[PDB]
């Protein structure tokens, strides 16, 4: 509102302290943003890693596990999402977020590799290893379908899951 | 005073395999807190006096 | 008499700035509500079956 | 029952206390510890039939097989009453003779 003018500053000086509270409010929301992201994502205490060899009973997670080829180590769907969307003059300033995109990728990778291997046990203590085909059997048993169904229809279920995970890729 | 890069935490590789499980053999009981505001002070202002 | 025009410009710009700040506050509140919902969903559905 | 709502772990109960302008909950939670290593299998072949556990999981320390509950180690001998049968074992991937 002054653009580096002395008399403008002098005249503004007698209006009180509006600017102090304005800057206070802006700083408050700026801090709240980082608090918000950290609350949403930082749900784990460690950084789990997927094993080098992957045999998850026929399920195929290649489209969502991180890709070492890209330096950012973001999976395929994450790359599609990043390529999809597209967006200091006289006092405006943009502050960088506290957490870089690489760190966000690391949290997502840790969560996903934990839930593939451990199940839900890593959310309430120390992660416990459990074969995946033996985990889906527990996961049906929680919706009323006895586990006997899963072991007798493993291949068909795996194929359905892969087809769905490809269809979502194409749609996105 | 030292400035450094943030550490996301420790790093372990869970030893996944297709015929091995881990089952607990003991337990602990923990007590934790959670604090939540529910109210703030009630204020009244008179124009003409102010 | 230049001071009068300076004052008019000052008050106009100040009012515009206040309006912008208020809009930002409203939007931030809405986004915070959305992010709280997102955190609840990630805790309840990713880390366990709902 | 909703995970991580009140207390990190398995919830048991809670206690309220007052505060000058708010409330303070003390959550009591259950946390397992002191894990072990075991060899598992999804079903048991016997007489051509396949047996699945009613509630539990098959484990083996290296020589003998047991059924245990999931959240605590309590091995038990396999009997026809804590297991149920479904078909013959020619389609399950991971059956073990016993
Ligand atoms: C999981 O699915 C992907 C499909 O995206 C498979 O990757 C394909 O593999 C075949 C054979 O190796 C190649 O001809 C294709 O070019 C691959 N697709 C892409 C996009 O690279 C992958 O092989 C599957 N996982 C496993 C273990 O087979
Ligand atoms: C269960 O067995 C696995 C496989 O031996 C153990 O994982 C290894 O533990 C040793 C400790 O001497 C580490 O040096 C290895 O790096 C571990 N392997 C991997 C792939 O990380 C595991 O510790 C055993 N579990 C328990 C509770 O003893
Ligand atoms: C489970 O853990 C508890 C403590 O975490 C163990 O109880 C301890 O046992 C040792 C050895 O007998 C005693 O010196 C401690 O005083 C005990 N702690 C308490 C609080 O009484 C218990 O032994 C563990 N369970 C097993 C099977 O070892
Ligand atoms: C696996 O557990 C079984 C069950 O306890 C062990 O078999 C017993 O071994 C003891 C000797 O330590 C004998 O007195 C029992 O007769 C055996 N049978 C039973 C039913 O208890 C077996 O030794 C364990 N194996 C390992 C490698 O620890
Ligand atoms: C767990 O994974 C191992 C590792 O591949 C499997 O062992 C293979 O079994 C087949 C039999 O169908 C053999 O042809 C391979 O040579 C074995 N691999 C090795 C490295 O020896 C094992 O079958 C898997 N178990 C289950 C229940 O799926
Ligand atoms: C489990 O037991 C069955 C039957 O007792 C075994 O199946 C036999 O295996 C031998 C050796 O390969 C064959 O000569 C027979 O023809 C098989 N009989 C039948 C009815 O299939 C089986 O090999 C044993 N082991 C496993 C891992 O299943």
């Amino acid at each position: 509102i002054c653009g580096d003018s002395t008399e403008c500053s002098n005249l503004l000086l007698q209006y009180g302290s509006f600017c102090t509270q304005l800057n206070r409010a802006l700083t408050g929301i700026a801090v709240e943003q980082d608090k918000n992201t950290q609350e949403v994502f930082a749900q784990v205490k460690q950084i789990y890693k997927t094993p080098p060899i992957k045999d998850f009973g026929g399920f195929n997670f290649s489209q969502i596990l991180p890709d070492p080829s890209k330096p950012s180590k973001r999976s395929f769907i994450e790359d599609l999402l990043f390529n999809k969307v597209t967006l200091k003059f006289n006092g405006l300033t943009v502050l960088p977020p506290l957490l870089t995109d690489e760190m966000i990728a690391q949290y997502t990778s840790a969560l996903l590799a934990g839930t593939i291997t451990s199940g839900w046990t890593f959310g309430a203590g120390a992660a416990l290893q459990i074969p995946f085909a033996m985990q889906m059997a527990y996961r049906f048993n929680g919706i009323g379908v006895t586990q006997n169904v899963l072991y007798e229809n493993q291949k068909l279920i795996a194929n359905q899951f892969n087809s769905a995970i490809g269809k979502i890729q194409d749609s996105l | 005073i030292i400035a450094y890069t943030m550490s996301l935490g420790a790093e372990n590789s869970v030893a996944y395999s297709n015929n091995s499980i881990a089952i607990p053999t003991n337990f602990t009981i923990s007590v934790t807190t959670e604090i939540l505001p529910v109210s703030m002070t009630k204020t009244s202002v008179d124009c003409t006096m102010y | 008499e230049a001071e009068v025009q300076i004052d008019r410009l000052i008050t106009g710009r100040l009012q515009s700035l206040q309006t912008y700040v208020t809009q930002q506050l409203i939007r931030a509140a809405e986004i915070r509500a959305s992010a709280n919902l997102a955190a609840i969903k990630m805790s309840e559905c990713v880390l366990g079956q709902s | 029952k909703r995970v991580d709502f009140c207390g990190k772990g398995y919830h048991l109960m809670s206690f309220p206390q007052s505060a000058p302008h708010g409330v303070v909950f003390l959550h009591v939670t259950y946390v397992p510890a002191q894990e072990k290593n075991f060899t598992t299998a999804p079903a048991i072949c016997h007489d051509g039939k396949a047996h699945f556990p009613r509630e539990g999981v098959f484990v083996s320390n290296g020589t003998h097989w047991f059924v245990t509950q999931r959240n605590f180690y309590e091995p038990q001998i396999i009997t026809t009453d804590n297991t149920f049968v479904s078909g013959n074992c020619d389609v399950v991937i991971g059956i073990v003779n016993n």
